[PDB]
RNA sequence: AAAUUGAAGAGUUUGAUCAUGGCUCAGAUUGAACGCUGGCGGCAGGCCUAACACAUGCAAGUCGAACGGUAACAGGAAGAAGCUUGCUUCUUUGCUGACGAGUGGCGGACGGGUGAGUAAUGUCUGGGAAACUGCCUGAUGGAGGGGGAUAACUACUGGAAACGGUAGCUAAUACCGCAUAACGUCGCAAGACCAAAGAGGGGGACCUUCGGGCCUCUUGCCAUCGGAUGUGCCCAGAUGGGAUUAGCUAGUAGGUGGGGUAACGGCUCACCUAGGCGACGAUCCCUAGCUGGUCUGAGAGGAUGACCAGCCACACUGGAACUGAGACACGGUCCAGACUCCUACGGGAGGCAGCAGUGGGGAAUAUUGCACAAUGGGCGCAAGCCUGAUGCAGCCAUGCCGCGUGUAUGAAGAAGGCCUUCGGGUUGUAAAGUACUUUCAGCGGGGAGGAAGGGAGUAAAGUUAAUACCUUUGCUCAUUGACGUUACCCGCAGAAGAAGCACCGGCUAACUCCGUGCCAGCAGCCGCGGUAAUACGGAGGGUGCAAGCGUUAAUCGGAAUUACUGGGCGUAAAGCGCACGCAGGCGGUUUGUUAAGUCAGAUGUGAAAUCCCCGGGCUCAACCUGGGAACUGCAUCUGAUACUGGCAA
RNA sequence: GCCCGGAUAGCUCAGUCGGUAGAGCAGGGGAUUGAAAAUCCCCGUGUCCUUGGUUCGAUUCCGAGUCCGGGCACCA
């Protein structure tokens, strides 16, 4: 909080996809020491992407971790996601955010059932665009085996729905390359270069009003509390009146500070993760999965009609019929939510791989409009796809 | 202290955070308080009409 | 602020007429005068020594449009002027503008005075006045102004004021619409009916 | 050192001066010897504006004592024949 | 300290190493008179006292001193050497 | 001419009564909180609890007219070198203006904040001598002639940093002698002794050795005696609660002598005496900043001491002194401690009870805004720079006060609701409908008043050898607003954007119908509900307030329920079981005689604000404001002698 | 952000390792009374915290949640 971040090169949010302990947090630690070696950005280490007890008597992460790597191109914002099947609820948080990803396969290990599970979970959310990282290589050394590998992951991503064979796939590992390899080195640098040619410039929406999802809240020692997000449409001046929707109730505030990893900025635009101050607010108070909206916008709903897409045993999801009473997990922008279901009078049972409307009553209210999109989950794994029809309140 | 709760039905149990005035009851001997209904926890009678700021309910 | 309700419904309740829907006609005979208040209209009050003081200060507010936050702090000056505590009382509520106004004969009834007081029409000493509870002081010129002079409202409006009884107190042109507040307004010229001493009753308990 | 200055009393945005014979290290508004008249900005022309008692005056500046600019001003403004 | 009136702090034990030595020395020509007072005639307690006399009067003048003090040490010591020899 | 015009009761013990006596209510009021509902503006206010711990920026600097600095920086002038000979390179010059870093001056001790401590060291009222007092200001009169240092800067090192050391060197209003000194300082006096600093703006004449000397004039220094303003100290009375705290006390209480204090003093010592305080409450314990005031009250009183003003106290906790005119020093210093801190592990920091802000505590209380434009404050000849003092702005119905939320006509007495003896009533001129406004918001143009000054010039005055320079000035210039898309004024537009929430059994203004059946619930007091509830829940209808309303808490009132004004004690609560009796309270009657009480007068004071009355100024009000009265007092001074006291018969 | 416990008819508790849950204390129906209480004669009055899954069948076995309990961290 010091420095102004001067507003050059478009901005794009990345981040790390894959099975754990597989090179997923190790790959973003790679990514920073070679770009703020040879181009001239921040340093930053392997040390901090996950500090904490939990994430160092243990090793894994938890936490979603963002990093800040510069290219003459672009100027990425990284979300290293954590990797585990517990840790899906947070991650969906990141992953929504996230524009294009980063998948990391083993050449040893291969594809694993987390990597399908987590490619399951970008279709359904958001995530465009997609890059596989082989994150072992050296470990085997064999033209064969680890050639065979890349063939089940073009495989995979074709059968789930992607390119598969259209999308850059890469090998190198993220150990040598942390030191000083020069073969290894310029390799992870041709992945920086597969991150510009492949993923374009992303479509922003800077005209509609302002909103911004919170995907974890702070409290700065001296400032105030603060709420972390990618602004998802519109602009936030400083001195502005935002209204902070959805859980409990509903909130006035006035913005005074909005910030880019540490550094000050006076227009928050489209599109990018930002760490909005807001004033004369308890951290208790405001909780994740809130909006800040712009006063008179959205309003916060807990019942409401909606055209849900259940999905087969082929598909992924249930494999059984169910009776009005059924509650699922409902994970609209980041944070999920449960519901009773009401269906409609002359449909007696719901099959999977089917196409219906349904009234369903969420316990909490959230902020929702008419046509907004989200991915069902109940039990470690996805349920069906849909979209709002119809407020009511 | 005891607190006595007004109106008819409540979210209150076991623990719960609410909010307290004063008042006795003048029928339960001992009880010399009445929980605020809207303030934190304790919520507003369900289906309240007239007399609406005692009892914590909002507009119909 | 103000009342906006319905204004007859007042005067039944009351009993006598309010003046507060006088207007273009003399006489009403179109609400059931006296026996009506509302639903239980028909039911003869007991009416406590407590009631008929209350009655008698609510009439006396519904006549001049005050409410009882402005009403009391009209006790609080006249207590301590000098003379009559009860005379006083009458007298501060005969000297505000939007019953000036309406004596003037500047609006059939005194809600049109205070609209025509509020909204830039009234004028007093070459100075114009938003406040119908501005306190017209003696010997004043109160009038209206060209650019709302002689518009419709004012004009029948006036012929009302001649079956009036018409204040002594003060005098009005009538022909350029310009008024002449002159002395304090004394007891026995107004009214006549509405009691002082109850509501100097009310008050000091 | 005794001087003579303004105290600002008033409302918001109006202004009125009481002209006062106070020490230095007391503050503006707080401890004074003797007020000696008034000043008031916002008067305009009309019955009262400005007034000033000289026979204090001579009392103070005669012993030892300083004018400010504003009150200084005033000395001039009310005249010794105008 | 967060102000760049610190020299204040630099001067003031400047001074008071000044300040102190003369102070010391005057004290000490005030103890060379108590030293000759007690078994001595009026001699060479009157010697110390006329070699004291500038020291404090021009400490003194100074502001090291007060003017009372100073005078104190006349008007009490003089008695010293006046009542006893 | 005006300064108080002021004193209300009701419900509740009983089958009923009168009394006693508690309980509760009607009114004012607040730093409020909560619930529901929320339009504007104006003026006020807005961490009472954790004196909790707090990142970040910022709250005190200033002068070149003290001084070295021929300057860290940016720029003119004598001269230089390149070459597009005025375009560029560049050494000298206090020399261009100034000023980073110093050295000295004055400030930092004021201005802000907070009530932790404090039951008297404090505060209040009234007095009183033993005092000091920078800046300001009266008067007198000096200010003469020398020295040795010393930073900065080098030079050379140490250190991670904070911050040093060693070798030079140099300036002064820094520093110290010396002469020089009195109505000054000690003394019986004779005597002795004690100081100083120089700067800056201009010059004819003549010395030029050019650094000019000498006239010049503002300025500054220094000694005394003074005023002014502060401050230190002393006394008297007053200033909370507890006796289920009755004895405390050894520098304790006084003396003589010495030291010390700006000043007197057990302030502090040495010895001497054996006190001192105490029932008119010492000591100990708990609580507490104090006052002007505030709220309340018919007044006496009771409660309280947020905001404005005076005094005190304290500054991370516990100490000490240094510097200074002033501190035993909020943003100095030094230790010690607890807690945060950074490091190269040697050592360093740090102090929001300044302003914003954070966490935590809490029922609860705000922006890391703009500005020195004004008003004071700091230094300075000034210009100016500095200023979270102040002035604005934000926020919050937290209050007090203003205007809103339309205004006439409108019978088919419509619909719909609600009630009914189904005839009709009522909601209700309510609505719709037609006629009109257009305040306030919403827009678009106009646009004050807070601004006095400081300059650039001038004109005569001042001042002098001078038609100079400063002191005073009157005339001409161009300017100075954070507030600010200002106050206020017009210009459309259309009723358009603008109403809730208590209550409705008695006290206490206002009633029916359904649902429920001592259940669910209400309740400020009495009390409502057991299948026909006016008290519960809903509905309609009413009543009372209205951008507020209620609930909660808090103080006084009513409470003559701590009674001084103004109560009681045979039986309601209440005469010790009965005597004696010291201290204490009270005391027959006539003369004196003082004047303590008492009374009368007079003078000083009782800060300003506040209150009160007559005015005045904001469109009105709240708010601001002129004068008056008042401040019920306390002191002294002069009388009066009836009464009370003292004192003699 | 993540670990862990807690919930069984109106209240206080038993019962389970898939065999379909009970006890007291309440409550209700009739008799009686103005209504009760006792007296007399009859009744569990249940979303096993919610929801899905493994199965013929789940309180009971395995996920996902609810609100609440206590625990460890992150400083745009
Ligand atoms: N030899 C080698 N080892 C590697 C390479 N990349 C990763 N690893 C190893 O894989 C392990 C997983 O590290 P990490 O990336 O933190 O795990 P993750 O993929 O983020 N998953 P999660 O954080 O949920 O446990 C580490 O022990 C690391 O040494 C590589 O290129 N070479
Ligand atoms: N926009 C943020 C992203 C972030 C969120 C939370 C932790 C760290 C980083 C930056 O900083
Ligand atoms: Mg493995
Ligand atoms: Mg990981
Ligand atoms: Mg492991
Ligand atoms: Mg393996
Ligand atoms: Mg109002
Ligand atoms: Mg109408
Ligand atoms: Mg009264
Ligand atoms: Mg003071
Ligand atoms: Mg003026
Ligand atoms: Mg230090
Ligand atoms: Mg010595
Ligand atoms: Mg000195
Ligand atoms: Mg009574
Ligand atoms: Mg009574
Ligand atoms: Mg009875
Ligand atoms: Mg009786
Ligand atoms: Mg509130
Ligand atoms: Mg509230
Ligand atoms: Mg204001
Ligand atoms: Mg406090
Ligand atoms: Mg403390
Ligand atoms: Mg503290
Ligand atoms: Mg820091
Ligand atoms: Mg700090
Ligand atoms: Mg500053
Ligand atoms: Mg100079
Ligand atoms: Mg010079
Ligand atoms: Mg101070
Ligand atoms: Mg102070
Ligand atoms: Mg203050
Ligand atoms: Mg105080
Ligand atoms: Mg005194
Ligand atoms: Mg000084
Ligand atoms: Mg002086
Ligand atoms: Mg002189
Ligand atoms: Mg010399
Ligand atoms: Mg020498
Ligand atoms: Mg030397
Ligand atoms: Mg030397
Ligand atoms: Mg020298
Ligand atoms: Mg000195
Ligand atoms: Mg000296
Ligand atoms: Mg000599
Ligand atoms: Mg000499
Ligand atoms: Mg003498
Ligand atoms: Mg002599
Ligand atoms: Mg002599
Ligand atoms: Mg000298
Ligand atoms: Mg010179
Ligand atoms: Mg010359
Ligand atoms: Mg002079
Ligand atoms: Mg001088
Ligand atoms: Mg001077
Ligand atoms: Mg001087
Ligand atoms: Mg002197
Ligand atoms: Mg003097
Ligand atoms: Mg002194
Ligand atoms: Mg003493
Ligand atoms: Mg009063
Ligand atoms: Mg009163
Ligand atoms: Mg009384
Ligand atoms: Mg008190
Ligand atoms: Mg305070
Ligand atoms: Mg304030
Ligand atoms: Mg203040
Ligand atoms: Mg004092
Ligand atoms: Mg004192
Ligand atoms: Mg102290
Ligand atoms: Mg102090
Ligand atoms: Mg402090
Ligand atoms: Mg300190
Ligand atoms: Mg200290
Ligand atoms: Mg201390
Ligand atoms: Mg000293
Ligand atoms: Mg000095
Ligand atoms: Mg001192
Ligand atoms: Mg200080
Ligand atoms: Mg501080
Ligand atoms: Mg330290
Ligand atoms: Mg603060
Ligand atoms: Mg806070
Ligand atoms: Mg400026
Ligand atoms: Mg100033
Ligand atoms: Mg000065
Ligand atoms: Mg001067
Ligand atoms: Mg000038
Ligand atoms: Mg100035
Ligand atoms: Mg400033
Ligand atoms: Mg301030
Ligand atoms: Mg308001
Ligand atoms: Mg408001
Ligand atoms: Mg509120
Ligand atoms: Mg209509
Ligand atoms: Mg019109
Ligand atoms: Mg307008
Ligand atoms: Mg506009
Ligand atoms: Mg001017
Ligand atoms: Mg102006
Ligand atoms: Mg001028
Ligand atoms: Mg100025
Ligand atoms: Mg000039
Ligand atoms: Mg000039
Ligand atoms: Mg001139
Ligand atoms: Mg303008
Ligand atoms: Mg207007
Ligand atoms: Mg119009
Ligand atoms: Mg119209
Ligand atoms: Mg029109
Ligand atoms: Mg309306
Ligand atoms: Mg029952
Ligand atoms: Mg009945
Ligand atoms: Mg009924
Ligand atoms: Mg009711
Ligand atoms: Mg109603
Ligand atoms: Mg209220
Ligand atoms: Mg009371
Ligand atoms: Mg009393
Ligand atoms: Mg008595
Ligand atoms: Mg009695
Ligand atoms: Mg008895
Ligand atoms: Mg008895
Ligand atoms: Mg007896
Ligand atoms: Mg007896
Ligand atoms: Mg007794
Ligand atoms: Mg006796
Ligand atoms: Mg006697
Ligand atoms: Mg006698
Ligand atoms: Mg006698
Ligand atoms: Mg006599
Ligand atoms: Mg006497
Ligand atoms: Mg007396
Ligand atoms: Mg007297
Ligand atoms: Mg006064
Ligand atoms: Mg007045
Ligand atoms: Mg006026
Ligand atoms: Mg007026
Ligand atoms: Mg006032
Ligand atoms: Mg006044
Ligand atoms: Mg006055
Ligand atoms: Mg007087
Ligand atoms: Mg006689
Ligand atoms: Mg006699
Ligand atoms: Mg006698
Ligand atoms: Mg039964
Ligand atoms: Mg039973």
């Amino acid at each position: 909080s010091k420095e102004k971040f001067e507003r050059t090169k478009p901005h794009v949010n990345v981040g790390t996809i894959g099975h754990v302990d597989h090179g997923k947090t190790t790959l973003t630690a790679a990514i920073t020491t070679v770009l703020a070696k040879t181009y001239g950005g921040a340093a930053r280490a392997f040390n901090q992407i996950d500090n904490a007890p939990e994430e160092k008597a243990r090793g894994i992460t938890i936490n979603t971790s963002h990093v800040e790597y510069d290219t003459p191109t672009r100027h990425y914002a990284h979300v290293d996601c954590p990797g585990h099947a517990d840790y899906v609820k947070n991650m969906i948080t990141g992953a929504a955010q996230m524009d294009g990803a980063i998948l990391v396969v083993a050449a040893t290990d291969g594809p694993m059932p987390q990597t399908r599970e987590h490619i399951l979970l970008g279709r359904q959310v958001g995530v465009p665009y997609i890059i596989v990282f082989l994150n072992k290589c050296d470990m085997v050394d064999d033209e064969e085996l680890l050639e065979l590998v890349e063939m089940e992951v073009r495989e995979l991503l074709s059968q789930y729905d992607f390119p598969g064979d259209d999308t850059p796939i890469v090998r190198g590992s993220a150990l040598k390359a942390l030191e000083g390899d020069a073969e290894w080195e310029a390799k992870i640098l041709e992945l920086a270069g597969f991150l510009d040619s492949y993923i374009p410039e992303p479509e922003r929406a800077i005209d509609k009003p302002f909103l911004l999802p919170i995907e974890d809240v702070f409290s700065i020692s001296g400032r105030g509390t603060v709420v972390t997000g990618r602004v998802e449409r519109g602009i936030i001046k400083v001195g502005e009146e935002v209204e902070i929707v959805g859980i409990k109730e509903t909130q006035k505030s006035t913005c005074t500070g909005v910030e880019m990893f540490r550094k000050l900025l006076d227009e928050g635009r489209a599109g990018e993760n930002v760490g909005v101050l807001l004033r004369g607010i308890k951290r208790e108070e405001i909780e994740r999965g809130q909006v800040l909206a712009k006063p008179g916008t959205i309003k916060p709903h807990t019942k409401f009609e909606s055209e849900v897409y259940i999905l087969s045993k082929d598909e992924g999801g249930r494999h059984t019929p169910f009776f009005k009473g059924y509650r699922p997990q409902f994970y609209f922008r980041t944070t999920d939510v449960t519901g009773t279901i009401e269906l409609p009078e002359g449909v007696e049972m719901v099959m999977p791989g089917d196409n219906i409307k349904m009234v369903v009553t969420l316990i909490h209210p959230i902020a929702m409009d008419d046509g907004l999109r989200f991915a069902i989950r109940e039990g470690g794994r996805t349920v069906g796809a849909g979209v709002v029809a119809k407020v009511l309140s | 202290v005891t607190s006595y709760i007004g109106g008819e039905g409540h979210n209150l149990q076991e623990h719960s955070v609410i909010l307290i005035r004063g008042g006795r009851v003048k029928d339960l001997p001992g009880v010399r308080y009445h929980t605020v209904r809207g303030a934190l926890d304790c919520s507003g009678v369900k289906d309240r009409k007239q007399a609406r700021s005692k009892y914590g309910v909002k507009r119909p | 602020a103000r009342y906006l309700g319905p204004k007859l419904k007042l005067s039944r309740r009351e009993g006598t007429d309010l003046f507060l829907k006088s207007g273009v006609r003399a006489i009403d005979t179109k609400c059931k005068i006296e026996q009506a208040p509302g639903q239980h209209g028909a039911r003869k009050p007991r009416l406590s020594d407590y009631g008929v003081q209350l009655r008698e200060k609510q009439k006396v507010r519904r006549i001049y449009g005050v409410l009882e936050r402005q009403f009391r702090n009209y006790y609080k000056e006249a207590a301590r002027l000098k003379g009559n505590t009860g005379e006083n009382l009458l007298a501060l509520l005969e000297g505000r503008l939007d019953n000036v106004v309406y004596r003037m004969g500047f609006g059939a009834t005194r809600a049109e005075a205070r609209q025509l007081v509020s909204h830039k029409a009234i004028m007093v000493n070459g100075r114009v006045v938003n406040i119908a509870s501005y306190q017209v002081s003696p010997n004043d010129v109160v009038s209206i102004r060209e650019k709302a002079k002689k518009q419709s409202r004012v004009k029948a409006a006036l012929e009302l004021a001649e079956q009036r009884e018409k204040p002594t107190w003060l005098e009005v042109d009538a022909g350029k619409m310009e008024g002449t507040f002159k002395r304090k307004p004394e007891r026995s010229d107004l009214s006549a009916d509405i009691n002082e001493h109850l509501i100097v009753e009310l008050y000091s308990k | 050192m005794v001087t003579i200055r303004l105290a600002r009393h008033g409302a918001k945005k109006r202004p009125f001066y009481q002209v006062v014979v106070a020490d230095s290290r007391n503050a503006r508004n707080g401890r004074f010897i003797e007020r000696v008249g008034f000043f008031n900005p916002i008067a305009s022309e009309k019955e009262e504006g400005t007034r000033l008692d000289l026979d204090r005056i001579a009392h103070w500046v005669g012993q030892g004592a300083t004018i400010s600019d504003r009150v200084a001003a005033l000395i001039k403004e009310v005249n010794k024949a105008a | 300290n967060i102000k760049s009136a610190k020299k204040r702090a630099i001067q003031s034990e400047k001074a008071r190493k000044h300040n102190a030595s003369r102070r010391s020395m005057m004290r000490t020509f005030i103890k060379k008179v108590y030293a000759a007072i007690e078994a001595g005639d009026k001699a060479a307690a009157q010697k110390a006292f006329n070699e004291m006399q500038p020291i404090v009067d021009r400490q003194a003048a100074k502001g090291l001193i007060h003017k009372n003090k100073a005078a104190r040490h006349k008007a009490n010591l003089t008695a010293q050497i006046n009542k006893l020899a």
